[PDB]
RNA sequence: GAUGUUAGGAGGGCAAAUCCGCCGAAUUUAAGCAUAUAAUUAAGCGGAAGAAAAGAAAAUAACUAUGAUUCCUUUAGUAACGGCGAGUGAACAAGGACCAGCUCAAACGGUUAAUCCUUCGUUUGGUGCAAACCUUUCGACGGAAUUGUCGUU
RNA sequence: UAAAGCUAAAUAUAUGUAGGAGACCGAUAGCAAACAAGUACCGUGAGGGAAAGAUGAAAUAGUACUCAGGAAUGAGCAAU
RNA sequence: ACGGACCAAGGAGUCUAGCAAAUGUGCAAGUGUAUAUGAUUCUUUAAACAUUUUACGCAUAAUUAAUG
RNA sequence: UUGUGUUGAAGCGAAAUACGUGAGUUUUCGUGGAACAUCUCCCUAGUGCAGAUCUUGGUGGAAGUAGCAACUAUUCAAAUGAGAACUUUGAAGACUGAAGUGGAGAAGGGUUUCUUGUCAACUGUGAUUGAACAAGAGUUAGCCGCUCCUAAGGGAUAGCUGAAAAGUGUUUAAAGGGGUCCCCGUCUCAAAAGGGAAACAGGUUGAUAUUCCUGUGCCAAUAGUAUUAUGAGUUAGAUGGUAACAUAUAUAUAAAUGAACUCCUUUACAUAGGCUUUACACUCGGGGUGCGUUUUCUUUGCACUUUACCU
RNA sequence: UUUGUUUUGUAGCAAUAGUAAUUCGUAAUUAUCCGAAGUGGUAAGGACUAUCCUUGAAAAAAGGAGGGAACGGCUUUGUGCUUUGCUACUCUUAAUACUUGUAUG
RNA sequence: AGCACAGUCUUAACGAUGGAUGUCUUGGUUCCUACAGCGAUGAAGGCCGCAGCAAAAUGCGAUACGCAAUGAAAAUUGCAGUGACUGAAUCAUCAGAAUGCUGAAUGUAAACUACACCAAUUCCCUGGGAAUAGUGGUACUCCUACAGAAA
């Protein structure tokens, strides 16, 4: 059996969701330099940091995933201190 | 005693013997002996019985969305040649 | 908005790239949606059928392709060839089906049934 | 009436052996050439206790003759026999407590 | 539990999303609804 | 015989009203009950089709004879079976629906397997916008087959 | 003329689908279910299994305004 | 002696097979046209209509285990 | 067949100088707002209820009654609020009494958690409360667990039975690995208390912490080539001690040749009894610091005075 | 290069952290964190003694040993081996560079 | 501004409670007719998802309350929004494309989103240029052909 539609694994878009705007995230952003992603659920740990690297151009010190009760998985991502977190996020929201 | 025949005993009511039946989808799977109790799921069959028509119709098929067939239906009476699309304007 | 129709007519590079960089625009809605922007929220729908119309066209220029490589070589894949019924997939050939031994093939070409009338 | 106690013995349920704790069935070597034309000499590594019998087993080591190395054997002890002891086996074995002769 | 298997827990999830009340916008045009403490899912 | 992630294929499960095999009760009736009846039923297991199954006489008759199967009307609640009790119970002929006959084995063919399949090619024309499809006979290769394919009746 | 084989029709269809009907039922009836019904809910499980239709022609007429009340509401010389 | 706190709605000799009697109707030593067929019938009509001058049931004869 | 209806049908409530003997029939008023009758004759049936501890639904007297009784116990003032015995704050009196309504977990639950609102119903009195209702939010691990191993044992394969369904599980198995022709060898599941690579302290939120932050560590893995550098060894594998045994301290004790084939050890194990050591706990005295009593006495009573993993 | 005598350090972690205090705009400064003991409650360890017609799991995984298969480097003859000419070489850890599919968790 | 005893029972009028009755009916029931298998090309069934605001039901499958194509063809709307002056808004048809995880379920497992082995794989341009830990395959039994081993 040959496929001919283009493959449909999650990439980039579709691997990340959008960046989480709660209290808390907010408030991570410039305490621990950390940043906020809401993922879908089959992604992991170096999915999630490609995606990231090849989505913005920054740069990953560690991520830390936990599986929400939404149906999404919540990623916390520590930007390394090359780049800080504020001005990444002002540039995308 | 106090763990008497009734009230007492109904205290140490935890630790279920059926769970989910990944292929019912209900909770009847026998957790020690792994097997359904609703369709014998390890067996290849369905665990039919025709001593119950009510667990027969609540099950058979068409209770389901039926995501193939209902398809397959009408092409019986359009006998389109597979490939063919219709002439365009 | 595009119709499917205008890009029928593109390369799969560029076709793969107006699905690229819409994808990307739809990331960009869905972003601002969750942040409290909610002006754009409703042309998150009208991104989406365009994200789909451009996947057909892809897919569908993919598949004719793919089947003009297959063409004829009697050994197509089992997605290329036919999806009938398995049961009529399995079926006799109608040539196989009225196969008839030399005997009786000449039995029958020697008397056939033949139309008359009465007075 | 309903089944007797002796009968549901036999389904083997509850009624199985106790044997978690066993150390072996007690079993003498295998027929062998040199047990039949000559004696073997095994030495009485151990001696343990089997929780199911009362008889002390005797753990025994062999040589192999038909390659390098040892075989362990688990032989039920005999009054006196003791652990360094060397037995014999087979047809030429002396007659002593512990060997293992033809009758 | 604390404890829970992946599938057990997305199906909490579930059960908590189907809590929901109706929106009010629809119903300007629910009844299976539960209670955490009076109808257990069982499941 | 093994073994092969060798090449190409098939089976598995669902669904059952009708259909085909197996297995198989008791309630009930007999005013009790044991044979009998319920019933060659229900439950259980397996297997197919748009129908299935049966079907081209090792048939019936006893006549001035009929002529595969199935079904309808009837034979007929009859012949018969049965603590001859309760109960059970066909067939032939007759009138109709429909109507269809055939092939292996065995025989015969050795101045010649005259057969079959796989794979790779060639064209004979055609309906399709396309996708695809229907016809086509000249091969070549590799095999199967004399422990028997094909032709004749 | 047994101990091998094929075979259409007339035949049956409490199933599924699609049509058409009726001296049928008319919401305690008719399918269990006219409705979000094999749903809610119950049982460890096999399974068990409901209740619940009707504003008006038109809510593209679903109660504006005032008074009294914290509010629910009530009242009106006000109102569809 | 048992059932009945009250009210509404529902609630029980029916259907089919087969036999007889009774009565009405048609025809009468005959009666019934079965299955099926035809026919400018095909909303109704799934009913109505029809049946080239030894189909079958019952009756027209009884009796006997029975050859009769 | 021949009639009634928006100039109001069916139904329903009350009735009638009404008819009948009676089931009933027929009329009036009101309500109702869309259908209804046929008694001209006949056809048809799921056709007539007081009961069946009848079925379903609704509603009574009992009755503002029984009752709202374990868990010693509350009080004063204030805030909020329309409203405070049971919301919040302060004061007091008491309770639980480390075998705790104190901290952690498992099973089970599944968002009850947090914040902000909020009171239709529920919270058997009240209620502004709440585990209720509404909107948002919240669960971060190489080191904690699962995941791996095997146990009681389960399933399955080969067979062999059985019509099958199923029953048993090596009963004539030619059944993957290893080195390099031979050797070994059914598979798989079953432990969140058994076995087991490796983490501590301080801090941080409204809600998470051996998971986040800071700092300090530890475990496992790290392919091939080539360069360097570190150490050894050698003109094909080191050395001391009589011995028990010891030695590589390089950032880092990394290297002390070693195949096939073997033999061991650890993992790895009951109970009872006392003796002993250590850590933690408790307690005593001194020093310092702060607080309290202070009519009287009191060199006084109380609190703090700490130090993880790793090396 | 050995033996006796002082100082330092909570042995490093470590005081920079905690704790209890005193001050200062409202985020900072300061001082303390050290001299001795008793009871035996809990936990673990040790060395033992005793009991059994009861002897009180396994495997994954890891280690030790016995044994002694194989043997430098540069160049060359001849069909891995004999050979000629020269000696500075083999292991181990770490780092870097390139290749390897993207070469930590 | 004053007068009735109270309770209990009866009657009428008007109302509460209740949901009978009548009238409705996109439902059922029965009969007649016609067609009739789906699945390793992965079925039925089960999960999980999908809308701007979205719980259920219905629909759909990462192209996710719908894509393409064909016929009709101006609306669609709660808001927001989208549509021509007809491949566009919405219906209908539905042949192309796509069709998540499962399930006979079939690499090993299963109260695990656990673990294998073999090909690395996929895409773009007309031999290059990229991106990917991603993608396929691997069950048991059997048939036909083939292979090299066996007596």
């Amino acid at each position: 059996i040959v496929k001919s539609c283009h493959s449909k694994t999650l990439d980039k878009y579709g691997l990340i969701k959008y960046p989480l705007t709660s209290e808390k995230a907010m408030k991570k952003i410039e305490e621990i330099n950390t940043l906020v992603f809401m993922c879908d659920k089959r992604a992991n740990k170096k999915n999630i940091k490609k995606s990231v690297k090849n989505l913005f151009g920054i740069e990953c010190d560690k991520v830390n995933v936990l599986n929400t009760l939404n149906g999404d998985k919540k990623a916390y991502v520590r930007l390394s201190g090359e780049h800080d977190a504020l001005e990444v996020a002002n540039k995308i929201g | 005693g106090k763990a008497g025949k009734g009230t007492g005993s109904f205290g140490k009511r935890n630790g279920k013997t059926h769970f989910l039946c990944l292929r019912c989808g209900k909770r009847s799977y026998h957790l020690q002996k792994k097997k359904c109790a609703s369709c014998g799921y390890p067996s290849a069959k369905k665990r039919r019985f025709n001593w119950s028509v009510k667990a027969k119709r609540r099950n058979t098929t068409g209770t389901g969305r039926c995501r193939y067939i209902k398809t397959l239906r009408r092409k019986l009476k359009n006998k389109f040649t597979e490939g063919s699309t219709p002439k365009p304007k | 908005n595009v119709k499917a129709y205008e890009l029928r007519t593109l390369k799969k590079k560029e076709l793969l790239d107006k699905l690229d960089e819409l994808k990307k625009e739809l990331s960009g809605l869905r972003i601002s949606k969750a942040l409290g922007n909610s002006a754009k929220n409703s042309k998150i729908h009208g991104v989406r059928k365009n994200v789909a119309r451009v996947l057909t066209v892809y897919n569908q220029k993919r598949k004719m392709e793919l089947r003009q490589l297959y063409k004829n070589k009697k050994f197509k894949p089992y997605n290329l060839r036919k999806k009938l019924t398995k049961n009529k997939r399995l079926q006799l050939s109608p040539k196989q089906k009225a196969a008839m031994t030399l005997r009786q093939k000449k039995k029958v070409q020697n008397f056939p049934q033949r139309k008359y009338l009465v007075v | 009436g309903r089944v007797i106690r002796g009968q549901r013995k036999g389904r083997g349920s509850i009624f199985k052996s106790h044997n978690h704790h066993r150390k072996g069935a007690a079993k003498l070597r295998h027929l062998d050439y040199c047990e039949k034309k000559g004696y073997i000499k095994g030495l009485v590594k151990d001696i343990i206790h089997d929780p199911g019998r009362g008889a002390p087993l005797a753990k025994v080591i062999f040589k192999r003759t038909e390659k390098y190395g040892k075989k362990e054997e688990l032989i039920i002890a005999s009054e006196g026999m003791f652990t360094g002891q060397y037995i014999s086996c087979g047809t030429k074995a002396p007659l002593s407590v512990g060997n293992i002769l033809p009758i | 539990g604390s404890i829970k298997r992946f599938r057990l827990k997305q199906r909490l999830g579930k059960c908590r999303r189907q809590n929901r009340p109706v929106p009010h916008w629809y119903r300007l045009k629910n009844t299976k609804r539960r209670h955490w403490r009076r109808t257990k899912l069982g499941l």
